[PDB]
C-alpha cells in the first residue's frame, strides 16, 4: 500500500495556484490520513521510505494552495505520529527542516515542524546513535535555532519553548570522522 | 536565552570527571565566569531555577593563565559579609527574602577544584557573625535556623585550627611544614562545644529555643576530621548526639523541629554495641517511650464505640501527631546493628534479646486505623514504601530467628500450630497441645545444621514455646498487608 | 564403526616458569641446554606402563586437558605438533611412535639423566642419553612462542629438576653456548615449577643549549665534591673517571657522549604530540634561592648549589612520558649492546619489563632533567572461562543458594543461567543468564546495567533464587545488594522456563572460589538471608561432589547446524550429467562478515598400509608438485579453509576422475584456498605459512642413511591466485587427487568400505560438511592428580584412571560421563551394550569369549 497509494500524494503535491478547481483529490486523501495514522508498521524499515517523509512534509508546508486547516491539522497528527515508526534513517527529512523551517522565523509552517523537531530529541537523548549526516548537521541546525529565536522571535511562551530543547541527539560509539568545517575550538563553540 | 542555557547544563555537567580529568579546568571556569553577571539582576518571574543548578555541577593544577577567575577568587566572598552583616538588625523581611541569594553561593560540598586562597575567612566571614544570632536576640521565632547547618559546610574548608584569625595575621601577611604543628590545636572547641547541649536536659522545647539550629553541624563536621590519629573523638562523637536525644523521649517535644534534625544526621559510626554497648539499652529505653503510642490507639477506639461522641475531632486527632514522626530515625539503629546481632545471635542467644522483646507493638498496635500515619506522612507517599510497613524489616531477620529451638524444626512446627487465627486468650492453648518433629527432612544436612553449632547452650524451655508462640502470630496480621493494599 | 572403551591412566606435565624465544631483535643467545635426572621404582602401576617422556613446548600446545586426548587418554607431551619429547627410545611429534638407534634401548630407568639442547640458528632439538647420543633428530619447525622445558608424567614418577645456578649438577658438561641460567631468567619474577596451562630553527638550539647546560653543571660538582677521587697509584682497573673534567671546556669524547643523550631529549619530545608555547611565564622570575645552613661548605671548594625544586611539582602525568623516553632510551641501548657487546657478564635484557628499581631508576634519569627544564619556565604540556553443573543438576522450583569468593577483582561474573548456555558468548550478553559483574559494580542481562559496588578482595558474594517469587537477590559479605532504582536485585518477572542452574566465569588472570554447599561449614554466613527466609542452598543433600562442566579452549570440530543465520548448505542431487554437489550461502548484508570459516568433510580417508606416497593437487593442469606425504594410514579429512567475502557460494563436488579418486571444490569470486586436512588439525585464523613442524630427521650411526620429509603436514595450502592472472572473475574449479587404487575413481568409493568396487560418486547422508567452532563444553574430573623443595623435585605416588570412549572415524578420546549430558552418544551406547548381550545370548559361549576382548574383566569391574 505504501508504494501503491503512496504514490498518489507524491503527484498530488503538484498544486500551487495551478489547478484551484482540483481540490477533491485533496480531501480525497486527507479524510483517508487515518489509515495511515492509526498504524505503527515497518519498524525494520528495510525499504528506503525518506521519499514518502520528504513528501509528507512537503504537503505539511504546502499551504500556498487551499489548506484546509481541519484537513492541515489532520496531516499535522499524522506526519507527527509517524515519526515513532522510523528508525531514524529519513536524513533528507532531517535537514529539511533546518534548510526551510530553521531558516524561516516562523513565518507560516514553521511552528508545526519545529513541534515534532523538538520532540525528537525527547526520544533521541541517551540513544539514537547519530551519523555523517546527522552529525554533521546537529550543529548548523542548533546553531541557526540558537541564534535566530533569542531576538528577533516574539514573546510567545508557546513559540519560545516550540525550539527551545537541548537538541542533542549524541551517539555512543562516534558518528562522523570527516574535517570539521567552521567554514567551507569545542569550548569556544558553545 | 536563560531556560535553554540551564537545561543544557543538566547534560553537559559531569563532562570534567571521566574525560580530560585534568584538561577540563579552562571549561568549567570559563562558564562560571558569566553566571556573575546576573547578580545585580532582579526580575518579578523567578529565576532562582537555573541559579543553583548552574553552580551545582560546574566545578564537575596551576595550568590556568588565561583563568581571569583566578581574579574573581576574591569576589564570591565579597557577598559573603553582605547579608549576614547587614541581617544583624534582622516583621516582614525576617523571613527568606533576603537569604534568597545564599543557597547556592554556600553549597560546595565535594567537587573542589580550586583553592581560591579562602581558607579561613569564612569561619569568621559569616560563621562568627551566624554566632551572634545564635541566642534569643530578644528577637521571635526565626524564620530560617537550619540554613547554619546546610549553609554551614560540615568541615568542607580544607583547614581548621583556632586563635589563627584573631593572632596569625601579619605572619602570613609575609608570607614547609604547614598545617601539621597545629596537629592537637584542632581540639580546643569541640571539646568546649560539645561539653554546652550534653549537660542540657531541659523538656520542653521552649527553654532550647535555637538549639537545635547548632547541634548538628559541628559533630556531624569534626567526626569525619582527624580520623587518621585520634579515634577517641569518633568514639565520644557517638554518645554526643546518643544524650541529646534522650530528650525526644517525651511524646510532645518537637512538631516542626523533630523532623528536621531527625533526618539532619541520621548517622551513626561508632554507636554499635561494641562501640557503645550501652546504646543498646538506650535505644531499649526509647522502646518503652514508643509503645505509648499504641495504648492511645486502644484506649480512644473504646469511646469510639457507635459514634457515641464526637469522635471526629477526639478519637482521631491523638496519635497522629506525635506517633509518626518519631521513628523516622531508628530504623537506621537495627540496620547497623543487623550486620553483626545474626552472627552475635549465632554465636549467642543474648545478642538481640531486647530487639526481640521490643518493636512488636509497631505492628501489634496499629492493625487498625491506619489512617493515622498516612496523614501525618503526607510529605512522604503523596508524590508503598511506608515506614510502618519497613519497621519489622530489621526484626522479621532477627526477632523471629532467635526465638526457640535454634535447630530442632520447633519454630516451624509451632508456626504451623498456631497457623489458625488464635486469638490472645486462646494462644495458652497451643502450649498444651504441643507440635514438633525430629523428621528425617531438611534438617538433615543444611536446614537446622547451623542451629546446634551455632547453639552451644541450646536453652529450649515449655515456657519459651510462649515466646515463639507470638513470633507467628505477628506474622499471621503480616500476611494480609500485601495482599489488601493491592 | 562402534565405540570403544578401556581404562586409561591419568597424564600430566609441568615446568619451571622458564622462557626462551627467538625473534627478529634481543633474544638471550636463544639457545638454551636443559637437564633433568629421574627416580622412578614403577615400571607397571596398576593399570599400564607409566609414562614418563621430556623435551620442549612452544607455549602454543596447551596439551594437558585431564582426560580427553587426541588418541587414547590425556597423553602429556609430544603427543601433537605443538610440543616435542623423548621417552628413551622415540619421537613423539603429533602421536608417532618413531624409535631411534642408540646404545642401551631402555626406558627412563632409575638414576638415569636427560640432556636437552635447543639451538636458534638452525631449528634443531637434540637430546642426550645417560652416555650416548641420537642417531636421528628433528628439525625444521616453528619458533613463534617461548619453548617450555616441559617434563610428562604418569602415576608414581619422581625426577629432579637441574638448573646449574644454584643446584644444577650436571653430570654431562654444558654444550660449547648454551647458557643454563646465567645473565636473566625471569629478571622480574623468581624460579618455580608450575603446571602448564643548513638553516636549522634557533628555539630548537637555544632550548638544547640551556637543557644540555643546566643538565651538565650538576656533574662536575657532584663528581668534584663527593670526594670519589683516585689513589697515588695509577689504577686502570680501578673505574677512572675521565668526565671529572669541566662542563664547558670537555673534549670530543665528551661531547659525543653528551650530545647523544641531549639530542634524543629533543627528539623523544618532539614525537610525543605536546604543544610548544610558555605557558605561564612564572618559573623564569619566581626562582628563590632555598636556606643552607652553613655546613655545605666543604674542603673540596666545590659547594653543593642546586637549582631549587622543593616546591615546584608539575604533575604524575608527563612522568608517563619522561618513562616512556627512558624505556625507549634503554632499548636503544639494549639494541646497541646487543649488536656487537656479546658480554659475558651477570649482560642485560629489555628493559621494558625488567623489575622495578633499576626501571624507577631510569625514568627518575630523566625525571630530574624535566624537573629542571619546568624550573627553569620553559615546561611543555585470550578467552574467558566459563564453569557451571551438569544439566541433571537443573532445578526447576525452590529457593536456592551458593558462595562465590572473589580473590582477585578482575573481570569475573556470577550468577544462575538456563542449562543451554551456549558458550564462545560472554555471560549475561544474552537472555540465557542472570549475572553480575564485580569488576565495575553493573547486572547482566541482554546488556549491562549498573547495580551494586564493586568487589574488593576475598568479598565473599552469595548469589540467591526464587523460582517460587520469581526474584534474584545477590548478597555481598552478608549485606543484601541494593539497587538504583529502590528495588531489591530487579531481576522481576522471571519465569521458570526449563529450570535455572549456577555458573560463573572467569576472565584471564582470575581467581575464583565457589562453594555450593556440598558440606554444611564451608559457607562463610547463611545466616543473615537465608537462614529462616526459606532460602536454601544448593547441594542440600549430595554424597559425592558436584560435577561443575567447564568450558574448553580447543577448536574442535561441529557438524553445521541446518538453522544457521548466515551459513547455508545444500545437499545438490547427484545427476547423470553432473557429479553430486554441495554449495553454501550467506546474509550479504549488514550481517557478521566472519574469518575464515573452516570446512570439514565427515568421514575420513586413511591411506593403505602407500600406493600413493604423494598427492596430486590439480586446478586446470599439474599443479605446484611435491604436495605433502606421509606414506602411512594417516586418515585424512577434505578441508575447505575458505573465506567468507559475502559472494555467492563456495560449492564443492563429489566428481570422479578417470582412474582416480578426486574432489571437485569449486569457488567463483575471490581468495579460498582448501587443500587436505588432518584428524588432530586445530587452529585459530590469521596464517597462511608456518603451520607445520617436526620434520622426520631420521639417520644412520654414521648420520648417512638420512631420509627427511615434510611430516605432519596438515594444511598444504594452495594459493590458487598465483594460477590464473587477469582482471575478470572467472569460476576456478580446484580437483586435488589423492585416491589411488586399481581400476582395471570417486571419492565415496575408498572413504565408505562398502562400494568400494562401485566408481559411480555417492554422497550418503552419513557425509555432512562441518565447520570449526572455538569453544565447546567439557567435564571436570572429580579428582585430580596430587603432585618439591630441595632442588624442586617433584613427587608424585598416587595413582589415578579413568575408563574413556573412543571414536573411530574421528580419532579422539572423551572421558565417558560425558555422555550423562551428550544423550545423544549415550543412547547409542546403550543400545549397543543391549547389543553384545543379544549377540552373546543364552546357551552360546563362543561368542562370550569373542566379546571377551572388545571389553576386559578390569573394565567391567571398574
Amino acid at each position: 500500500h505504501v508504494l501503491d497509494v503512496g504514490f498518489l500524494p507524491d503527484m498530488r503535491a503538484a498544486a500551487s495556484l495551478d489547478t484551484a478547481t482540483f481540490s477533491t483529490t485533496e480531501m480525497a486523501l486527507a479524510l483517508n490520513r487515518y489509515l495511515c495514522l492509526a498504524v505503527l508498521p515497518l519498524i525494520t524499515k528495510c525499504a528506503p521510505l525518506f521519499a514518502g517523509t520528504e513528501h509528507r512534509a512537503i504537503m505539511v508546508d504546502s499551504m500556498l494552495h487551499t489548506v484546509y486547516r481541519l484537513s492541515r491539522g489532520r496531516s499535522l497528527t499524522k506526519a507527527q505520529r509517524d515519526v515513532i515508526e522510523d528508525c531514524l534513517m529519513a536524513l533528507c527529512r532531517y535537514i529539511r527542516p533546518s534548510m526551510l523551517q530553521h531558516l524561516l522565523r516562523r513565518l507560516v509552517f514553521d511552528v508545526p515542524i519545529l513541534n515534532e523537531f523538538a520532540k525528537m530529541p525527547l526520544k533521541l537523548l541517551t540513544n539514537h546513535y547519530e551519523r555523517c549526516w546527522k552529525y554533521y548537521c546537529l550543529p548548523t541546525g542548533w546553531a541557526n535555532f540558537g541564534v535566530t529565536s533569542e531576538e528577533e522571535l516574539h514573546l510567545t511562551r508557546k513559540l519560545f519553548w516550540g525550539i527551545f530543547d537541548s537538541l542533542a541527539h549524541k551517539k555512543y560509539d562516534q558518528e562522523l570522522y570527516r574535517m570539521a568545517m567552521p567554514c567551507l575550538s569545542i569550548e569556544k563553540r558553545f | 536565552p536563560l531556560i535553554n542555557q540551564y537545561f543544557t547544563n543538566h547534560c553537559l555537567y559531569f563532562l570534567s570527571t571521566p574525560a580530560k580529568v585534568l584538561g577540563s579546568g579552562g571549561h568549567a571556569s570559563n562558564k562560571e565566569k558569566e553566571m556573575i553577571t546576573s547578580l545585580f539582576c532582579k526580575l518579578a518571574a523567578l529565576v532562582r531555577h537555573r541559579v543553583s543548578l548552574f553552580g551545582t555541577d560546574a566545578p564537575a593544577v596551576a595550568l590556568l593563565p588565561v583563568l581571569t577567575t583566578l581574579f574573581q577568587h576574591i569576589a564570591q566572598h565579597q557577598f559573603g559579609d553582605d547579608v549576614i552583616l547587614d541581617d544583624v538588625q534582622v516583621c516582614s523581611i525576617y523571613s527568606l527574602g533576603t537569604t534568597k541569594n545564599t543557597y547556592v553561593e554556600k553549597l560546595r560540598p565535594a567537587l573542589g577544584e580550586c583553592l581560591a586562597r579562602l581558607a579561613a575567612a569564612m569561619p569568621v566571614a559569616f560563621l562568627e557573625p551566624q554566632l551572634n544570632e545564635y541566642n534569643a536576640c530578644s528577637v521571635y521565632t526565626t524564620k530560617s535556623p537550619r540554613e547554619r547547618a546546610i549553609l554551614g559546610l560540615p568541615n568542607s574548608v580544607e583547614e581548621m585550627c583556632p586563635d589563627i584569625p584573631v593572632l596569625d595575621r601579619l605572619m602570613a601577611d609575609i608570607g614547609a611544614r604547614y598545617t601539621e604543628m597545629p596537629h592537637v590545636i584542632e581540639i580546643t572547641l569541640p571539646m568546649l562545644c560539645s561539653y554546652l547541649p550534653r549537660w542540657w536536659e531541659r523538656g520542653p522545647e521552649a527553654p532550647p529555643p535555637a538549639l537545635p539550629a547548632g547541634a548538628p553541624p559541628p559533630c556531624t563536621a569534626v567526626t569525619s576530621d582527624h580520623l587518621n590519629s585520634l579515634l577517641g573523638n569518633i568514639l565520644r562523637i557517638i554518645v554526643n548526639n546518643l544524650g541529646i536525644d534522650e530528650a525526644t523521649w517525651m511524646k510532645r517535644l518537637a512538631v516542626f523541629a523533630q523532623p528536621i534534625v531527625s533526618r539532619a544526621r541520621p548517622e551513626l559510626l561508632h554507636s554499635h554495641f561494641i562501640p557503645t554497648i550501652g546504646r543498646l539499652r538506650k535505644r531499649a529505653g526509647k522502646v518503652v517511650a514508643e509503645e505509648e503510642q499504641l495504648r492511645l490507639e486502644a484506649k480512644a477506639e473504646a469511646e469510639e464505640g457507635e459514634l457515641l461522641v464526637r469522635d471526629e475531632f477526639s478519637v482521631l486527632c491523638r496519635d497522629l501527631y506525635a506517633l509518626y514522626p518519631l521513628l523516622i530515625r531508628y530504623v537506621d539503629n537495627n540496620r547497623a546493628h543487623w550486620l553483626t546481632e545474626p552472627n552475635a545471635n549465632a554465636e549467642e542467644l543474648f545478642r538481640m534479646v531486647g530487639e526481640i522483646f521490643i518493636y512488636w507493638s509497631k505492628s501489634h498496635n496499629f492493625k487498625r486505623e491506619e489512617q493515622n500515619f498516612v496523614v501525618q506522612n503526607e510529605i512522604n507517599n503523596m508524590s508503598v514504601a511506608t515506614l510502618k510497613k519497613m519497621l519489622p524489616i530489621g526484626l522479621n531477620m532477627c526477632a523471629p530467628t532467635d526465638q526457640d529451638l535454634i535447630m530442632l524444626a520447633k519454630t516451624r512446627y509451632a508456626l504451623k500450630d498456631t497457623d489458625e487465627e488464635v486469638r490472645e486468650f486462646l494462644q495458652n492453648n497451643l502450649h498444651l497441645q504441643g507440635k514438633v518433629e525430629g523428621s528425617p527432612s531438611l534438617r538433615w544436612q543444611m536446614a537446622l545444621y547451623r542451629g546446634l553449632p551455632g547453639r552451644e547452650e541450646d536453652a529450649d524451655d515449655p515456657e519459651k514455646i510462649v515466646r515463639r508462640v507470638q513470633e507467628v502470630s505477628a506474622v499471621l496480621y503480616h500476611l494480609e498487608q500485601t495482599e489488601h493494599p493491592y | 564403526l562402534l565405540l570403544q572403551t578401556n581404562l586409561i591412566n591419568y597424564v600430566t606435565s609441568i615446568r619451571p616458569n622458564i622462557f626462551v624465544g627467538r625473534a627478529e631483535g634481543s633474544t638471550q643467545y636463544g639457545k638454551w641446554y636443559f637437564e633433568v635426572m629421574v627416580d622412578e621404582v614403577v615400571p607397571f602401576l596398576t593399570a599400564q606402563a607409566t609414562h614418563l617422556r621430556v623435551g620442549w613446548a612452544l607455549t602454543e600446545g596447551y596439551s594437558p586437558y585431564p582426560g580427553g586426548g587426541e588418541g587414547w587418554g590425556g597423553n602429556g607431551v609430544g603427543d601433537d605438533l605443538y610440543s616435542y619429547g623423548f621417552d628413551g627410545l622415540h619421537l613423539w611429534t603429533g602421536h608417532v611412535a618413531r624409535p631411534v638407534t642408540s646404545p642401551g634401548q631402555h626406558l627412563l630407568a632409575p638414576e638415569d639423566v636427560v640432556s636437552c639442547c635447543l639451538d636458534l640458528s638452525v631449528p634443531s632439538i637434540s637430546f642426550r642419553i645417560n652416555g650416548c647420543p641420537v642417531q636421528g633428530v628433528f628439525e625444521a619447525f616453528n619458533l613463534d612462542g617461548l619453548f617450555f622445558p616441559v617434563v610428562s608424567f604418569s602415576a608414581g614418577v619422581k625426577v629432579r629438576f637441574l638448573l646449574g645456578g644454584r643446584h644444577g649438577e650436571f653430570k654431562f658438561l654444558p654444550p660449547p653456548g648454551y647458557a643454563p641460567c646465567h645473565e636473566a631468567v625471569l629478571p622480574r619474577e623468581r624460579l618455580r615449577l608450575e603446571p602448564i596451562k643548513i638553516v636549522l630553527p634557533p628555539h630548537l638550539e637555544r632550548i638544547r643549549e640551556k637543557l644540555a647546560e643546566n643538565i651538565h653543571e650538576l656533574w662536575a660538582l657532584t663528581r668534584i665534591e663527593q670526594g670519589w677521587t683516585y689513589g697515588p697509584v695509577r689504577d686502570d682497573n680501578k673505574r677512572l673517571h675521565p668526565c671529572l673534567v669541566n662542563f664547558h671546556s670537555l673534549p670530543e669524547p665528551e661531547r659525543n657522549y653528551n650530545l647523544q643523550m641531549s639530542g634524543e631529549t629533543l627528539k623523544t619530545l618532539l614525537a610525543l604530540g605536546c604543544h610548544v608555547g610558555m605557558a605561564d611565564e612564572k618559573a623564569e622570575d619566581n626562582l628563590k634561592k632555598t636556606k643552607l645552613p652553613k655546613t655545605y661548605m666543604m674542603s673540596n671548594g666545590y659547594k653543593p648549589a642546586p637549582l631549587d625544586l622543593s616546591h615546584v611539582r608539575l604533575t604524575p602525568a608527563q612522568t608517563t612520558l619522561v618513562d616512556r623516553l627512558a624505556e625507549n632510551g634503554h632499548n636503544v641501548w639494549a639494541r646497541d649492546r646487543v649488536a656487537q657487546g656479546w658480554s659475558y657478564s651477570a649482560r642485560l635484557v629489555p628493559y621494558r619489563l625488567l623489575d622495578e628499581a633499576t626501571k624507577r631508576s631510569n625514568r627518575d634519569s630523566l625525571c630530574q632533567a624535566v624537573r629542571t627544564l619546568l624550573g627553569y619556565g620553559y615546561n611543555i604540556e585470550d578467552r574467558v572461562r566459563i564453569f557451571r553443573a551438569e544439566k541433571s543438576y537443573t532445578v526447576q522450583s525452590g529457593r536456592w543458594y551458593f558462595e562465590f569468593e572473589a580473590v582477585t577483582t578482575g573481570e569475573m561474573r556470577v550468577g544462575w543461567a538456563r542449562p543451554e548456555l551456549r558458550p564462545d558468548v560472554e555471560l549475561g550478553a544474552d537472555e540465557l543468564a542472570y549475572v553480575f559483574n564485580g569488576h565495575r559494580g553493573q547486572r547482566w542481562h541482554l546488556g549491562s546495567e549498573p547495580f551494586g559496588r564493586p568487589w574488593q578482595s576475598g568479598d565473599v558474594v552469595g548469589c540467591m533464587i526464587d523460582l517460587t517469587e520469581n526474584t534474584i537477590i545477590f548478597t555481598l559479605n552478608g549485606e543484601v545488594l541494593m539497587s538504583d532504582s529502590g528495588s531489591e536485585t530487579a531481576f522481576r518477572e522471571i519465569e521458570i522456563g526449563d529450570g535455572f542452574l549456577p555458573v560463573c566465569s572467569l576472565g584471564p588472570g582470575q581467581v575464583g572460589h565457589l562453594n555450593l554447599g556440598q558440606d554444611v561449614s564451608s559457607l562463610r554466613f547463611f545466616a543473615i538471608c537465608g537462614l529462616q527466609e526459606g532460602f536454601e542452598p544448593f547441594a542440600i543433600n549430595m554424597q559425592r561432589p558436584v560435577t561443575t562442566w567447564f568450558s574448553k579452549s580447543l577448536p574442535q570440530f561441529e557438524p553445521v547446524p541446518p538453522e544457521h543465520p548466515h551459513y547455508e548448505v545444500a545437499r545438490m542431487d547427484g545427476t547423470v550429467d553432473t557429479p553430486p554437489c554441495l554449495r553454501l550461502a550467506h546474509r550479504t548484508w549488514g550481517s557478521q562478515n566472519s574469518l575464515v570459516e573452516m570446512l570439514f568433510l565427515r568421514l575420513s580417508l586413511p591411506v593403505q598400509f602407500t600406493t600413493t606416497y604423494y598427492y596430486s593437487v590439480r586446478v586446470f593442469a599439474g599443479q605446484e608438485p611435491s604436495c605433502v606425504w606421509v606414506g602411512w594410514v594417516t586418515p585424512d579429512y577434505h578441508q575447505h579453509d575458505m573465506n567468507f567475502d559475502l559472494s555467492k557460494v563456495r560449492a564443492v563436488t563429489v566428481t570422479m576422475g578417470d582412474e582416480q579418486g578426486n574432489v571437485h571444490s569449486s569457488l567463483k569470486c575471490s581468495n579460498c584456498y582448501m587443500v587436505w586436512g588432518g584428524d588432530f588439525v586445530s587452529p585459530g585464523q590469521q596464517g597462511r605459512i608456518s603451520h607445520t613442524d617436526l620434520v622426520i630427521g631420521c639417520l644412520v650411526d654414521l648420520a648417512t642413511g638420512l631420509m627427511t620429509f615434510t611430516a605432519n603436514g596438515k594444511e598444504s595450502n594452495t594459493f590458487f591466485q598465483v594460477e590464473p592472472n587477469t582482471k575478470l572473475f572467472p569460476a576456478v574449479f580446484v580437483l586435488p587427487t589423492h585416491q589411488n587404487v586399481i581400476q582395471f575413481m570417486p571419492l565415496s568409493a575408498a572413504m565408505f568400505l562398502s562400494e568400494r568396487k562401485n566408481p559411480a560418486p555417492q554422497c550418503p547422508p552419513r557425509l555432512e560438511v562441518q565447520m570449526l567452532m572455538p569453544v565447546s563444553w567439557s567435564r571436570m574430573p572429580n579428582h585430580f592428580l596430587q603432585v618439591e623443595r630441595l632442588g624442586w623435585a617433584v613427587q608424585c605416588q598416587d595413582p589415578l584412571t579413568m575408563m574413556a570412549l573412543h571414536i573411530p572415524e574421528e580419532n579422539r578420546c572423551m572421558d565417558i560421563l560425558e555422555l550423562s549430558e551428550r544423550l545423544d552418544l549415550q543412547r547409542f551406547h546403550s543400545h549397543t551394550l543391549r547389543l553384545y548381550r543379544a549377540v552373546c545370548a543364552l546357551g552360546n559361549n563362543r561368542v562370550a569369549h569373542a566379546l571377551c576382548s572388545h571389553v576386559d574383566q578390569a573394565q567391567l569391574l571398574h
